[PDB]
C-alpha cells in the first residue's frame, strides 16, 4: 500500500488540453534522476584534491571504458536542466500557474537550491575558468558591510580559493540533488491538492482525464526528444556550450582575458555589470531571482491566462528578449556600446515586471467593463 | 623544395578585396614611414589584408595536400 | 482528490470510439497545416517583433562594438 | 427524448476497412 | 472611439473564437464560487457546457466557425449582478470588524 | 584580433572521421621538433595504439628514450627504458626551467591545445603558417618574434618547422604545409582521441531516433484518438 | 488474410509470446544493425581508419 500513492502516477484527474509546455515539469524529474547516475560514476574517479583533480577528469576521459561520454551527458545534462526550467518558469508565468503560492515559492527555492549547486559544480574540474568563477563570484559577499570579509573567508576556508574549498564544494554538490529531490516531491504534493492549469486558466474539473495512457506516453514522447538534444551535443557538439579556458588547470597567477560563468547564469552577471556601485549591484543580482516570489503580489487581471490577454503576451515575448540580451552581454566584454545596452536591458526587466505587466491587466480590465 | 601555400598566396593576392586591402596598407606605409614620432602603425591595415587572403587560401589549400 | 465528485455536470454527452478503429493520422497533412498556419498568423505578431528588435540590437551594436575598436 | 439521440459521422477518422456499415468489422480486427 | 476599441480588443482577445463568454473566464476565487453557487441550473448547466467545449477545442487547437463566434453586443454579463452583490457583502464583514 | 579561417578539414564532418595515416605523420612532428620544448602529459605510448602506431611500433619507441623509475634496493633512483604503459617524457623538469630556457616565457603543454583555444586548429595551423616580418611603426623585443593570430602579436615561440625541417618515414614531402597539416590532425585526437567513435554513436543514434520518435508519435496519437476524435452534445429537458 | 492478421494471431495474442519476440528481435536487430551501421561509417571514411591501412604495417 504504497501504491495508492502511484495514483498521483496511474488515475490522477488532469486536464485534457494542455500542450508541450507541462511536459518540462516531468523531464526535470529525469534530467535530475539522468543527472545523479552520471555523476555518482563521475564520482568513482574523481579526487577532490588540487594537484590530482584536473587529472581525474583525464582519467575519466581517456582511460575509461566510456567514462567520457558520461561526463558530457552530465555537464550538458546540467545545461538541458536549464533550458527546461527557464520554459517551465515561462509557462508558470505566461499561462499564470503562480497562483499556486505554495508550489511557485518552492519553485524559487528549488530553482536557488540548483543554480548555487551548478556554480559548485563548475569548480570541480579545477581549471582557470572554474577557479576564477569562483573568486570572482564569491567576493561579491565582500561588499556586505561588516560580515563579509568573515563570511568569505569561512565559505573559502581559508583566504582565497584552495584545498579546502574545493572538497567541500564536492560534497555540498554531491548532497543537494538529493535535498533537491525531496523537495520536489514536496512541490508535487501542493500541485497534487490543486491539479494542474491550462493554457486557458479555467476550472478544468469537468474534462479531466487519466493520466497512465495519455500524458504517460506523452512524456516518452517528450522524454525521448529531450535525449536527443542532450546527445546531439554529446555526440556532435560537446564543446558548444563550454568554454575552452577551462581545458587549462588553474593557475591562480595568470588570469584568463574573458572571465565569465557559463551561459545559463549570465544573465544574472550582466545585471551586476551594468552597476558600478558593488552592492547595489549584487542586490540587483539577487533580486533578479527572488522578484519571482513578488509576481502573484503583482496579479492584476481578474484572468489567470495570457491566451486572452494581448498586451500582456506582447509585453511577455519582450521579456524574454531583454533575458536574451541579458545573456548575450554578459558573455561578452565590457565597452562603451554593450555597457549601454547591458543597462538599458536591466532597467527593463525590473520594469516591464514591476510595472508594465501589472499595468496591462489593469488596462485590460477597464476594456471589459472591470 | 616548393610550399604549395606560397603558390596559393600568390593567386588569392590577386583578389579585389586583398588589393584593395594591399592599396591601404601601402597608403599606411607611405604615411607612417613618411612621418616620424609617432605611435600609428600599419598592424589594422595588415590584418584587413590577411583576414581576406588567409580566407581565400581557405578554400584551395587542402586540396594540393 | 479523486474521480466521481469533483464537480456537478449535467445533460452533457460524449461519444468516441475505440483507437483500432480509427486512423492515427487523419488528414495529417489535408487539414493540420492550415490549422498550423492559422495557428501562426493568430500570434505571430506578439512574438516576432521583440525578438526582431533584437537581432537589430545585435548587429548595430556587433558592428559598432568593431568600430570602436578600430582607429581614429 | 433518448431515442431522438443518435451518433454522428466518424467516417472522416474511420479507418478505411471499417466504412462499409454492411460488413462485419470482425474480419480485419486482427490486422487492424 | 473607445467603444470601437473596447471592440476590437474583444476580437484581439479570442475567446469569442471559442464560443465563450466574458464571465465564463474569471479567475476562480472565494468570491467567484460564492457567486457561481447561487447560480440557478439553466445559466449554470450552460456555463459548463460552453467550458467543457472550448477545451476540447483547445486540446485538438482548433476553432469554430465565425457564425458560433460569441459577439461583442450579445457578451452577456450573467455573473456580474450576482458576484458584485458578494463583494458587498465582503465590504460589509470586513466594515462591521471596524 | 584575428579571426581564424574555417579550412576543409577531413574530419569536419558530423561522420567524417581522422585520417589515422595523418596522424602517424604528426606525431612524428611532434616527437622530432616540439618534443624538446613542449610537455604532453597526459597521453601514453599505448594510446597510439590501433590509431596511428601499432603496438611493436609504439613499443619501439618506448625503448628509445630514458625514463626515471624505480627505487633501488640500494635506496636511489635509476634511468630504463621507457615501456608503453610510461607516459610522453616532459622535456623540462618544472616550468621555471622553462622560463628559464625561453626567456621567462612558458611552452604551454599541448594535451588540451585544440580544445582549450578558440578557433582550434584552425588557429593553429594559421598559427604556425602565420608568421610574417612586422608591419611599419611596430617593433618587438629580442627573443620575441611577430605573428598576426595571437592575442598583441608577440610570442617566443621561433619558427619551429619549415620546408625539409624534417623528413617522414613514408615519402611524404615534408613542405610547411603539410607538416602543419598532420600536427594539428593529431593534437586534435590528442585532445579528443574519442572523436573517430564519438560519431559512430552519433550514426547509431539518428538511425534509432529516427524510428523511435514517429512510432512513438504514433503511440502517442493512437491513445490521444479517442480524444481528438470525441464529439459532444447538450441536451437539456 | 493479410500478414498483420497472421502476425497477431500467433505472437502479439498472448503477452507470453509477446515478449520473447522482442527479445528475439532485439537479438538480430543488434546483429543486423551493427554491421549496416559501421559499413556507412567505413564507407564514408574509407581508407582512414586504422584497420583500412593495417595491411601496410605486419
Ligand atoms: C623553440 C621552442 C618551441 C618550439 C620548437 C615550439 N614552441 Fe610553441 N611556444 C614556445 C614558447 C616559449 C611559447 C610561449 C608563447 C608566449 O608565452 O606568448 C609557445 C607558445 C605556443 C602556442 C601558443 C599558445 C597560446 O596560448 O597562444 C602554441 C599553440 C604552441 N606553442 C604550440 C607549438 C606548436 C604548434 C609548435 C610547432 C608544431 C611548437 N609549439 C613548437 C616554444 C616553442
Ligand atoms: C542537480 C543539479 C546539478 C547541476 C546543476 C550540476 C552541474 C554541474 C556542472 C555544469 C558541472 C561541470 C562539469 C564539467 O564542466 O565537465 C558539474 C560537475 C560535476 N558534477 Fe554536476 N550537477 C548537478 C548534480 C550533480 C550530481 C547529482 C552529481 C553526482 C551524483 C554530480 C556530480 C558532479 C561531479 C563529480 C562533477 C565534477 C566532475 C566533472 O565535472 O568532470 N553533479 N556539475
Ligand atoms: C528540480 C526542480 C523542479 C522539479 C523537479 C519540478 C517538478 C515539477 C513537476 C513534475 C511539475 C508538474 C508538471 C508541470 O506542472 O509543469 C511541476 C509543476 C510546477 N512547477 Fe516545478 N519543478 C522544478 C522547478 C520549478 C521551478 C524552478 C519553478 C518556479 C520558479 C517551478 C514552478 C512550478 C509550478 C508553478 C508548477 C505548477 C504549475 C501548474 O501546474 O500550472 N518548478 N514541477
Ligand atoms: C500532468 O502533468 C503532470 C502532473 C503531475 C506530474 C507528477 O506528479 C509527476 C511526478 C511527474 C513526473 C516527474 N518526474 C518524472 C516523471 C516521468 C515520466 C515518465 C518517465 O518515463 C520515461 F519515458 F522513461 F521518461 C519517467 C519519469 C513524471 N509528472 C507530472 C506531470
Amino acid at each position: 500500500l504504497m501504491k495508492i500513492v502511484n495514483n498521483a502516477f496511474i488515475d490522477l484527474p488532469a486536464p485534457s488540453n494542455i500542450s508541450s509546455w507541462w511536459n518540462f515539469g516531468s523531464l526535470l524529474g529525469i534530467c535530475l534522476i539522468l543527472q545523479i547516475l552520471t555523476g555518482l560514476f563521475l564520482a568513482m574517479h574523481y579526487t577532490s584534491d588540487t594537484t590530482t583533480a584536473f587529472s581525474s577528469v583525464t582519467h575519466i576521459c581517456r582511460d575509461v571504458n566510456y567514462g567520457w561520454i558520461i561526463r558530457y551527458m552530465h555537464a550538458n545534462g546540467a545545461s538541458m536542466f536549464f533550458i527546461c526550467l527557464y520554459m517551465h518558469v515561462g509557462r508558470g508565468l505566461y499561462y499564470g500557474s503562480y497562483t499556486f503560492l505554495e508550489t511557485w515559492n518552492i519553485g524559487v527555492i528549488l530553482l536557488l537550491t540548483v543554480m548555487a549547486t551548478a556554480f559548485m559544480g563548475y569548480v570541480l574540474p579545477w581549471g582557470q575558468m572554474s577557479f576564477w568563477g569562483a573568486t570572482v563570484i564569491t567576493n561579491l559577499l565582500s561588499a556586505i558591510p561588516y560580515i563579509g570579509t568573515n563570511l568569505v573567508e569561512w565559505i573559502w576556508g581559508g583566504f582565497s580559493v584552495d584545498k579546502a574549498t574545493l572538497t567541500r564544494f564536492f560534497a555540498f554538490h554531491f548532497i543537494l540533488p538529493f535535498i533537491i529531490m525531496a523537495i520536489a516531491m514536496v512541490h508535487l504534493l501542493f500541485l497534487h491538492e490543486t491539479g494542474s492549469n491550462n493554457p486557458t486558466g479555467i476550472s478544468s474539473d469537468v474534462d479531466k482525464i487519466p493520466f497512465h495512457p495519455y500524458y504517460t506516453i506523452k512524456d516518452i514522447l517528450g522524454a525521448l526528444l529531450l535525449i536527443l538534444a542532450l546527445m546531439l551535443l554529446v555526440l556532435f557538439a560537446p564543446d558548444l556550450l563550454g568554454d575552452p579556458d577551462n581545458y587549462t588547470p588553474a593557475n591562480p597567477l595568470n588570469t584568463p582575458p574573458h572571465i565569465k560563468p557559463e551561459w545559463y547564469f549570465l544573465f544574472a552577471y550582466a545585471i551586476l555589470r551594468s552597476i558600478p556601485n558593488k552592492l547595489g549591484g549584487v542586490l540587483a543580482l539577487a533580486f533578479s531571482i527572488l522578484i519571482l516570489a513578488l509576481i502573484p503580489l503583482l496579479h492584476t487581471s481578474k484572468q489567470r491566462s495570457m491566451m486572452f490577454r494581448p498586451l500582456s503576451q506582447c509585453l511577455f515575448w519582450a521579456l524574454v528578449a531583454d533575458l536574451l540580451t541579458l545573456t548575450w552581454i554578459g558573455g561578452q566584454p565590457v565597452e562603451h556600446p554593450y555597457i549601454t545596452i547591458g543597462q538599458l536591458a536591466s532597467v527593463l526587466y525590473f520594469l516591464l515586471i514591476l510595472v508594465l505587466m501589472p499595468t496591462a491587466g489593469t488596462i485590460e480590465n477597464k476594456l471589459l467593463k472591470w | 623544395l616548393v610550399d604549395p601555400l606560397t603558390t596559393v598566396r600568390e593567386q588569392c593576392e590577386q583578389l579585389e578585396k586583398c588589393v584593395k586591402a594591399r592599396e591601404r596598407l601601402e597608403l599606411c606605409d607611405e604615411r607612417v614611414s613618411s612621418r616620424s614620432q609617432t605611435e600609428e602603425d600599419c598592424t589594422e591595415e595588415l590584418l584587413d589584408f590577411l583576414h581576406a587572403r588567409d580566407h581565400c587560401v581557405a578554400h584551395k589549400l587542402f586540396n594540393s595536400l | 482528490r479523486q474521480f466521481g465528485h469533483l464537480t456537478r455536470v449535467r445533460h452533457v454527452i460524449t461519444y468516441s470510439l475505440s483507437p483500432f478503429e480509427q486512423r492515427a493520422f487523419p488528414h495529417y497533412f489535408s487539414k493540420g497545416i492550415p490549422n498550423v498556419l492559422r495557428r501562426t498568423r493568430a500570434c505571430i505578431l506578439r512574438v516576432a517583433p521583440p525578438f526582431v528588435a533584437f537581432y537589430l540590437v545585435y548587429t548595430w551594436g556587433t558592428q559598432e562594438f568593431e568600430k570602436s575598436k578600430r582607429k581614429n | 427524448s433518448h431515442t431522438d439521440i443518435k451518433v454522428p459521422d466518424f467516417s472522416d477518422y474511420r479507418r478505411p476497412e471499417v466504412l462499409d456499415s454492411t460488413k462485419s468489422s470482425k474480419e480485419s480486427s486482427e490486422a487492424r | 472611439w473607445l467603444e470601437g476599441i473596447r471592440k476590437w480588443y474583444y476580437n484581439a482577445a479570442g475567446f469569442n473564437k471559442l464560443g465563450l463568454m466574458r464571465d465564463d473566464t474569471i479567475h476562480e476565487n472565494d468570491d467567484v464560487k460564492e457567486a457561481i453557487r447561487r447560480l440557478p441550473e439553466n445559466l449554470y448547466d450552460d456555463r459548463v457546457f460552453r467550458i467543457k467545449r472550448a477545451l476540447d477545442l483547445s486540446m485538438r487547437q482548433q476553432i469554430l466557425p465565425k457564425e458560433q463566434w460569441t459577439k461583442y453586443e450579445e457578451d452577456k454579463s450573467y455573473l456580474e449582478p450576482y458576484l458584485k452583490e458578494v463583494i458587498r457583502e465582503r465590504k460589509e464583514r470586513e466594515e462591521w470588524a471596524k | 584580433e584575428l579571426h581564424p579561417p574555417s579550412y576543409p578539414w577531413s574530419h569536419r564532418g558530423l561522420l567524417s572521421s581522422l585520417d589515422h595515416t595523418s596522424i602517424r605523420r604528426g606525431f612524428q612532428v611532434y616527437k622530432q621538433v616540439c618534443s624538446s620544448c613542449h610537455s604532453m602529459d597526459y597521453v601514453a605510448y599505448r594510446h597510439l595504439v590501433g590509431v596511428c602506431y601499432t603496438e611493436d611500433e609504439a613499443k619501439a619507441l618506448a625503448e628509445e628514450v630514458e625514463v626515471q623509475d624505480g627505487p633501488n634496493e640500494d635506496g636511489e633512483m635509476f634511468m630504463r627504458p621507457g615501456k608503453l604503459s610510461d607516459y610522453f617524457p616532459k622535456p623540462y623538469p618544472n616550468p621555471e626551467a622553462a622560463r628559464a630556457a625561453n626567456n621567462g616565457a612558458l611552452p604551454p603543454d599541448l594535451s588540451y591545445i585544440v580544445r582549450a583555444r578558440h578557433g582550434g586548429e584552425d588557429y593553429v595551423f594559421s598559427l604556425l603558417t602565420g608568421y610574417c616580418e612586422p608591419p611599419t611603426g611596430v617593433s618587438l623585443r629580442e627573443g620575441l618574434y611577430f605573428n598576426p593570430y595571437f592575442p598583441g602579436q608577440a610570442i617566443g615561440m621561433a619558427p619551429p618547422i619549415y620546408n625539409e625541417v624534417l623528413e617522414f618515414d613514408d615519402g611524404t614531402p615534408a613542405t610547411m604545409s603539410q607538416v602543419a597539416k598532420d600536427v594539428c590532425t593529431f593534437l586534435r585526437w590528442a585532445a579528443e582521441p574519442e572523436h573517430d567513435h564519438r560519431k559512430r554513436m552519433g550514426l547509431k543514434m539518428l538511425l534509432m531516433m529516427g524510428l523511435l520518435l514517429p512510432l512513438v508519435y504514433a503511440m502517442k496519437r493512437h491513445k490521444w484518438s479517442v480524444l481528438k476524435s470525441r464529439k459532444l452534445a447538450y441536451r437539456p429537458p | 488474410p493479410t500478414l498483420t492478421a497472421r502476425l497477431y494471431s500467433l505472437l502479439f495474442r498472448r503477452t507470453s509470446t509477446f515478449a520473447l519476440t522482442i527479445v528475439v528481435g532485439a537479438l538480430f536487430f543488434e546483429r543486423a544493425f551493427d554491421q549496416g551501421a559501421d559499413a556507412i561509417y567505413e564507407h564514408i571514411n574509407e581508407g582512414k581508419l586504422w584497420k583500412h591501412i593495417k595491411h601496410k604495417y605486419e
